[PDB]
């Protein structure tokens, strides 16, 4: 959602419109036994204690 | 002088910054096919096609 | 007690994270100059960055 605010205002604005589902980025997917297939090939992230 | 010193800085960017030489209307043509997969990035949801950018650049693509 | 575990969930937040602050800048940047009803949310958030 872009709004635009009048300028000088009362806080108000001239318009705003609202893009659809803008994409960005395709962020991976977990497999159901907990691996992602970055490419074509499973791998694991290790958790990380600290 | 801005022009000239603006004038200047590109004119040398382009031509010394390089570690393979390019002549000036390679590097303008570069910069026109990074605009366009800007806009074709997203508004695509993808991403533009290796054949994507050749229609919207007027050369044999 | 001190020592905590993360693992992948976390580190994906914080890495989608990142790709927002670098979009940040070119938010902000375009709607520095930008006109009115012209742009919309997409010419401004890229995808490449995120």
């Amino acid at each position: 959602r872009l709004v635009i605010y009048e300028r000088e205002a009362p806080e108000g604005t001239v318009k705003d419109i609202k893009e659809q589902e803008v994409y960005m980025g395709e962020i991976p997917l977990m497999t159901d036994n907990g691996t992602f297939v970055i490419n074509g090939t499973e791998r694991v992230i290790v958790s990380q204690l600290h | 002088a801005t022009w000239w010193i603006r004038q200047a800085i590109t004119r040398s960017i382009a031509d010394q910054a390089r570690t393979i030489r390019i002549p000036v209307h390679m590097i303008e043509t570069i910069n026109k096919l990074n605009r366009i997969s800007r806009q074709m990035l997203q508004e695509m949801g993808r991403e533009p096609t290796p054949e994507e950018l050749a229609e919207r650049m007027l050369m044999p693509e | 007690g001190n020592r905590r575990i993360r693992s992948v969930g976390e580190m994906a937040e914080n890495q989608f994270r990142v790709g927002l602050v670098r979009v940040e800048r070119a938010v902000k940047e375009r709607l520095s100059l930008g006109d009115l009803d012209t742009l919309m949310p997409q010419d401004m958030i890229n995808a490449k960055p995120i």
